[PDB]
């Protein structure tokens, strides 16, 4: 199966100004025909994937002159001269020469801002859920950007991670910052075997852990 | 153009589903009809294609055991069978064209395996646990724990608290969805002011109110 690369996972950008997105494939993607199998799909928040450029660079009707794909053989290019609002949201990119057809990671346009800390909060099981039989411990890290943060759960100084729910919210609307949810979930004996709870984040916003805790007692 | 995809499915585990593609605007037997998934969050999966003249198929051989292409040209429909569907099936299917002749997608049909009844969800106050508070503002929260089907609406003081607020997207995790929502005020708001997360679940006909109380 032909792996597709694409790069960045995540592209930050400015209304108004260009963007570029990468698409490297593991084989040659030039077919015996002469044609590279290659094209570009944008898909708009909660909308269905829509192709925007076929055989590497040849535009689909009513596409925007602002969109230029370009390269050969295994690496390829998809440009932006000038990012608009409506430009926002999941590019793939997906090759037709190797069977099967093997679609790229996906690309996500997120508006660019300054660096934002976040705000961790860290909270106990509470009472009702104990009485249930189950213990889920719940950390919030929120406004923060950019996205990219690595978060662990630290039980008494080791960490942990068994029974682990996260969740992220898309970019704010208002903002530009990201917000993160994770729920570590033990069962109220597990719960009542340790006794400090923290909720560790590694961020681009400091160079020490940002933590948040709470003893059992 | 158009393809005019099924309604969402909900899926017994290892039982099966048979989901419908629609065409109108062209030829149904002139090109091949795709069929796509793309499961929670992640990337897009070619399941393999049928051609309605000949009803001829080509698998991805990755589904090969869990896909059947099927067309009915009377009523230019297409139709991809899905067999002992699990919890990995679980997500967004398409039907699509991309040829020569154009580049048509269909809405998509979500299919949600689950073996699941309706289940309202178990909704946790999250307190602060009596840990500082040397912080201006105070981050309160509510666990809205295995509910099923999605989705369900959470609201503060009932539309009072708007701003500051942080519900986050439901993740389905062992048959059931989970989700948590957050809401910051000041330290002279709370606990002085109460506080209390509304959850409303339309599928149980439930709505249920859950006051935080400081932590005792
Ligand atoms: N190897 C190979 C191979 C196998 C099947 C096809 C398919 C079709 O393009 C695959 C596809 C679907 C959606 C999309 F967004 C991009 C591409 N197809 C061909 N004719 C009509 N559909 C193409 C190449």
């Amino acid at each position: 199966e032909l792996v597709m690369t694409q790069s960045p996972l995540t592209l930050s950008v400015t209304i108004g100004q260009p963007a570029s997105i990468s698409c490297k494939s593991s084989q040659s993607l030039l077919y015996s025909n002469g044609k590279t199998y290659l094209n570009w799909l944008l898909q708009r928040p909660g909308q269905s994937p829509k192709r925007l450029i076929y055989l590497v660079s040849k535009l689909d009707s009513g596409d925007p002159d602002r969109f230029t794909g370009s390269g050969s053989g295994t690496d390829f290019t998809l440009k932006i001269s000038r990012v608009e609002a409506e430009d926002l949201g999941i590019y793939y990119c997906v090759q037709g020469s190797h069977f099967p057809p093997t679609f790229g990671a996906g690309t996500k346009l997120e508006l660019k801002r300054a660096d934002a800390a976040p705000t961790v909060s860290i909270f106990p099981p509470s009472s009702e859920q104990l009485t249930s039989g189950g213990a889920s411990v719940v950390c919030f890290l929120n406004n923060f950007y950019p996205k990219d943060i690595n978060v662990k759960w630290k039980i008494d100084g080791s960490e942990r991670q068994n029974g682990v729910l996260n969740s992220w919210t898309d970019q704010d609307s208002k903002d530009s910052t990201y917000s993160m949810s994770s729920t570590l979930t033990l069962t109220k004996d597990e719960y009542e075997r340790h006794n400090s709870y923290t909720c560790e984040a590694t961020h681009k916003t400091s160079t020490s852990p940002i933590v948040k805790s709470f003893n059992r007692n | 153009v158009q393809l005019q995809q099924s309604g969402a499915e909900l899926v017994r585990p290892g039982t099966s589903v048979k989901l419908s593609c629609k065409a109108s605007g062209y030829s149904f037997t002139n090109y091949w009809m795709n069929w796509l998934r793309q499961r929670p969050g992640q990337g897009l999966d070619w399941i393999g294609m049928i051609h309605p003249s000949d009803s001829e198929t080509r698998l991805n051989q990755k589904f090969k055991d869990k896909a059947t292409l099927t067309v009915d040209r009377s009523s230019s429909t297409a139709y991809i069978q899905l067999s002992s569907p699990t919890s990995e099936d679980s997500a967004v299917y398409y039907c699509a064209r991309d040829d020569y002749d154009g580049a048509f997608w269909g809405q998509g049909t979500l299919v949600t395996v689950s073996a699941a009844k309706t289940t309202p969800p178990s909704v946790y106050p999250l307190a602060p646990g009596s840990a500082a508070q040397t912080n201006s503002m105070v981050t309160l929260g509510c666990l809205v724990k295995g509910y099923f089907p999605a989705p369900v609406t959470v609201t503060w003081n009932s539309g009072s608290l708007s701003s500051g607020v942080h519900t986050f997207p439901a993740v389905l995790q062992s048959d059931l969805y989970t989700l948590s929502s957050s809401v910051t005020v000041p330290s002279s708001t709370w606990p002085s002011e109460t506080v209390t997360c509304n959850v409303a679940h339309p599928a149980s006909s439930t709505k249920v109110d859950k006051k935080i109380v400081p932590r005792d």
